[PDB]
């Protein structure tokens, strides 16, 4: 039998109604573990190039990790998957909280959707009762609203709901789907649910979910718990505050912001101020957020309770975690109250806190430069703060000028002209990234934001220091107990390397370092998506409980597989691979991997090329960035090269 | 005789519902070969809108619902009705296995060196204590004077023989 | 479809004069008003004015055993005593049982009567009772408080001691 999956997965037809459990193959467990993996398998030979976003064929894909539903701690991600409007490429994304251990309970390991509803629907599950139901009484509502209304019409209040508000309805590019303290927000996921006519997905399990080796899998646990103690007890020495300690970044609890509002672009990723916090500022900040901030609380199983219930006066409560505190707050030149005020419409309407912030601040750059005019903006308001209410209820709406700016940066600008193209100048792959323009090149990021196929950069990072320290004693220090560390190269990378002189960057570490640790640290975030673990105890933060030596016996013990360090490695690589084919196979090519021009300030053409095509030949791809019919055939991704070579992509010889 | 109390700083919980995970772990047959939250002998009253978490322990069996049921307000909190009830109801799920609908019932971990609901709670909201409490037939006599005086001596004598 | 009735208790209006246990131990004295006395009463006030704790407790189910283990609550910075929210006739109290007998105690709404007297005399509105009808069945095994007091005592001083009692009453 099955363990730590179920073994089962939900079909659905919103157009036809229909709905099947359907087993899964256990081979592709052995191939692509879960999560992630399994969802890139299904979206591979199920989505062709030639369907579009908003096609009925498009699938829209919601994945419990692996190990979802064990006692294994922050183990509780789900998996959302699809093909993303904005990018036209895949988009995976992750939401917490406690949703993916539900589905397990409830006897599923994914559900599936295809087609279109023509009126407005939502999923009910309830163990073996699975069934849609209408919401039309729903339309227009926000997602935190949503599930509170349908809690109390089917009368289950422990179950969990994933919704979407008004911006997803109407298929905003960059919206969002929000299950209470959780949010799978980033690649315009929410568009294509709304698309197909899903208000919302509701699910309730009472079954048992089982494991291969109970006495050995509690052991691991234990073990985890035990380091996350010791782990808080001694936090990283001379770090700043929201880096120190494990978890999501904690800046819910920490007060201090300095490293943020002085080193991170305000407005439309543009204006950089260096001495912005001032005594006046950071108490000012800390009493907005002491009253506003009503409890730390946890996602399912886990103790570092990042987010945070807000309360604003007036407004209903919504919680928070992580970056999103900022983004309006920077994008408009205002104060952390703000911040959370606006927050709280973006997260009801369902919009990504990234992109969000960066479109409207957009706007106003072309409002201000005068490539847009003001008639464009009807009844626009005085204040800065007021025009930022008015244009997010125009973009959610797709009213007029917000109609043009729903569908991010790159395409609003693509459709107004007149040089707008360049003020979109915070974009990969037509995805806005961080607001962060430094001035150094770094050779360690160059890498992850050329080649990540989340688009983002917070995602794909942890694992090796954003810094070196300035002393080599608090190096030794460092090194001494980081059993994290898949080879012993990585320590004596992190103790030669040094703030300023020979050994700094962008020079140092070498090429082929660079390579090794993007390569390290990307593969403990794709062993997080399958298996469904939060990052925030694993690839994100330094010397996690979860690490590459004791994975492979949490797969082993949980799932009942023979699973090793090398063979998870390989794991890990294999779907990364296929998500980098199914890219791939949708066009993307060498070209598309380019940072902003404005990025840094200090430009290495020869040592970017360089540092990209030693990473291409790592990864095992082409000098233009596809995975060769050698190293396809070596994952057991053989049918990927037949069709590279079918379609062209690859020649063979 | 020795009383152990389950002290509850409802205010330390963040909701992680962990408690519920590592209950029915070790409750399961064989230990830890599965886990189901539905089978935990402690249950968390989860809104976090209402900013309300509190951990409930598994009581006492009863076989009838009460006539009323109570709702509170406290401190500006809309509580749930029966929002504080330890019993194992033919009212609600709580504290009744998901299959058969037998009564589950904290014992306290009873054989083991510590309660696992208290040890994975690591941000300590749980702990267990104990304390010694000191331990006629004049009171059935007046009871059933009593039983007489209310509903008479010959529905009384009646009932008893059955 | 059935009905279900709720007690609604607005903890914050209350004021801790026990009025409400006046009249209830008033009702159900033998005859009828014929005398009172709070600890008879079905309604008992959790009460600690220096801790702000007001708190009206209807008794609820008996149980002829205590629990493996008591809890104790701390809830927006007050700390409640140990099974301050339990509604049971337990042998672990006096709570909800006679004074004298040790017989157990239960809110019945007064039934019988136009409406249930402690929300009459609770002149500052803090208790009141509503209706509502639901789907699920009452699967409740009702007992008469006839029964659930004669095995109350059954349980505790035994069948033959009781009968042989009762046949020397009668
Ligand atoms: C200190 C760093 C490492 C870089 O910041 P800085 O120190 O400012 O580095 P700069 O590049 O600005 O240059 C500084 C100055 O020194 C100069 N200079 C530089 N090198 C050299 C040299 N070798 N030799 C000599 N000089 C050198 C350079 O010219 C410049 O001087 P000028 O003014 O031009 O004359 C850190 O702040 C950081 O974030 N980096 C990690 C990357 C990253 O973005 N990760 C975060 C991702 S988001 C995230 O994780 C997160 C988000 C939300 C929520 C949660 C999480
Ligand atoms: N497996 C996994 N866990 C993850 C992440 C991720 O990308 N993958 N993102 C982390 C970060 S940076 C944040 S801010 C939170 C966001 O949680 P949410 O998606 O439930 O809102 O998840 C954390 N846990
Ligand atoms: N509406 C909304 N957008 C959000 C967030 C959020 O919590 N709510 N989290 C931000 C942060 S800090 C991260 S790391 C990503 C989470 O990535 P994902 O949800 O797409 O997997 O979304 C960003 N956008
Ligand atoms: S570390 Fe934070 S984000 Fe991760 S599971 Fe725990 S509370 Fe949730
Ligand atoms: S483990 Fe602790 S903090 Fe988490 S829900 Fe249980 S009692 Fe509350
Ligand atoms: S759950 Fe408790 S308070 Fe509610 S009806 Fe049942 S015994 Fe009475
Ligand atoms: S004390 Fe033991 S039996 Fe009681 S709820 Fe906790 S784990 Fe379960
Ligand atoms: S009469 Fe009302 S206010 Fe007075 S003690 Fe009783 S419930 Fe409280
Ligand atoms: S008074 Fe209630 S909670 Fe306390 S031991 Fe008795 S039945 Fe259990
Ligand atoms: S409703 Fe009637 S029987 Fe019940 S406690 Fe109030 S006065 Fe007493
Ligand atoms: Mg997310
Ligand atoms: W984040």
């Amino acid at each position: 039998m099955r363990y730590a999956e179920t073994g089962y997965v939900l079909e659905v037809d919103l157009t036809k109604g229909s709905i099947e459990r359907v087993a899964t193959d256990p081979r592709d467990t052995e191939l692509y573990l879960g999560g992630l993996g399994t969802n890139a398998k299904i979206l591979w030979d199920r989505v062709p190039p030639e369907v579009e976003p908003f096609s009925p064929e498009n699938l829209l894909i919601f994945a419990a990790g692996l190990l979802c539903g064990t006692p294994a701690t922050g183990c509780n991600r789900t998996i959302v998957s699809t093909v993303s409007p904005q990018t036209k490429l895949m988009a995976f994304s992750m939401m917490g909280g406690f949703w993916a251990p539900e589905l397990k309970y409830a006897g599923y390991d994914k559900i599936i959707f295809r087609g279109k509803s023509p009126e407005l629907v939502y999923l009910y599950i309830n163990n073996d009762k699975v069934e849609i139901r209408d919401a039309s009484h729903l339309k227009g509502k926000g997602a935190i609203e949503t599930a509170e209304i349908i809690k109390k019409e089917l009368n289950e209040p422990r179950a969990q709901v994933a919704a979407i508000g008004k911006a997803g309805e109407n298929r905003v590019f960059y919206a969002s789907i929000e299950q209470g303290r959780s949010s799978a927000s980033r690649g315009g996921i929410g568009a294509v649910m709304g698309d197909k006519g899903l208000k919302a997905v509701v699910v309730r399990g009472t079954k048992d979910l089982c494991v291969a080796k109970p006495e050995e899998y509690i052991g691991l646990c234990n073990e985890v718990l035990d380091y996350i103690k010791h782990r808080e007890e001694n936090p990283i020495p001379d770090v700043m505050p929201i880096l120190a300690g494990l978890g999501s970044p904690q800046e819910m609890k920490v007060h201090d912001e300095k490293w943020h509002t002085e080193n991170f672009n305000w407005g439309n990723a543009r204006t950089r101020r260096k001495d912005f916090w001032t005594d006046e500022v950071s108490h000012a900040w800390e009493k907005t957020m002491d009253k506003a901030r009503t409890r730390l609380i946890s996602c399912y199983n886990c103790p570092m309770k990042c987010g945070a219930t807000i309360s604003m006066e007036g407004l209903p409560t919504y919680m928070m975690k992580c970056f999103t505190k900022l983004t309006y707050t920077m994008a408009a030149y205002s104060d952390l109250d703000f911040g959370l005020r606006i927050a709280q419409k973006a997260t009801e309407y369902g919009l990504d806190g990234f992109s969000a912030p960066q479109v409207m601040a957009f706007a106003f750059e072309l409002l201000e430069k005068g490539i847009l005019k003001d008639s464009d903006f009807p009844g626009l308001p005085e204040g800065n703060e007021e025009r930022f209410f008015y244009l997010l209820d125009k973009i959610v709406n797709r009213d007029g000028i917000g109609d043009i700016l729903a569908n991010g940066t790159y395409w609003a600008a693509q459709e107004i002209g007149n040089g707008a193209e360049d003020y979109a100048h915070n974009n990969i792959k037509k995805h806005e990234q961080l607001p962060l323009k430094l001035s150094m090149l770094n050779p360690i990021y160059y890498l992850m934001y050329c080649t990540g196929e989340k688009i983002n950069i917070t995602q794909i990072e942890g694992q090796f220091p954003q810094a070196p320290y300035p002393k080599l004693e608090q190096r030794e220090a460092f090194v001494e107990d980081w059993i994290q560390v898949p080879d012993e190269k990585f320590k004596k990378i992190f103790l030669e390397w040094e703030p300023r002189g020979e050994k700094s960057m962008p020079n140092f570490p070498t090429v082929d370092m660079c390579c090794d640790i993007v390569d390290w640290q990307e593969m403990m975030h794709y062993i997080d998506d399958a298996l469904g673990q939060c990052a925030g105890l694993s690839s994100f933060p330094l010397k996690p409980p979860y690490h590459i030596h004791n994975y492979p016996k949490f797969i082993a013990a949980g799932a009942g597989i023979e699973m090793d360090t090398e063979k998870l490695k390989k794991a890990a690589k294999r779907y990364r691979t296929l998500v980098r084919a199914f890219n791939i196979r949708r066009g993307m090519r060498r070209v598309d991997e380019q940072p902003p021009a404005n990025h840094w300030k200090n430009r290495f053409p020869e040592l970017e090329k360089e540092l990209l095509d030693s990473y291409y030949k790592l990864k095992g791809w082409n000098d233009d960035g596809i995975p060769t019919k050698e190293t396809l055939d070596d994952l057991g991704l053989g049918y990927v090269g037949d069709e590279f070579i079918k379609r062209g992509i690859l020649s063979a010889g | 005789r020795i009383v152990k109390t389950i002290n509850i700083d409802a205010d330390k919980c963040n909701g992680c519902r962990a408690c519920e995970v590592i209950c029915s772990a070790f409750h399961a047959m064989p230990p830890y070969s599965s886990n189901n939250p539905a089978r935990s002998r402690v249950r968390v009253v989860r809104d976090p809108l209402r900013d309300i978490y509190v951990p409930l322990y598994a009581g006492e069996y009863t076989e009838s619902e009460c006539i009323g049921r109570d709702k509170f307000i406290i401190d500006g909190k809309e509580y749930d009705e029966c929002g504080f009830c330890r019993a194992s109801c033919p009212s609600r799920d709580l504290f009744r296995e998901p299959d058969s609908g037998l009564p589950l019932k904290c014992d306290l971990c009873d054989g083991e060196p510590e309660p696992l609901c208290v040890k994975w709670c690591l941000v300590g909201a749980l702990s267990v204590t104990e304390r010694e409490v000191e331990e006629k037939r004049t009171e059935m006599e007046i009871g059933l004077e009593s039983l007489i005086s209310r509903f008479g001596a010959d529905v009384v004598a009646d009932t008893v023989e059955q």
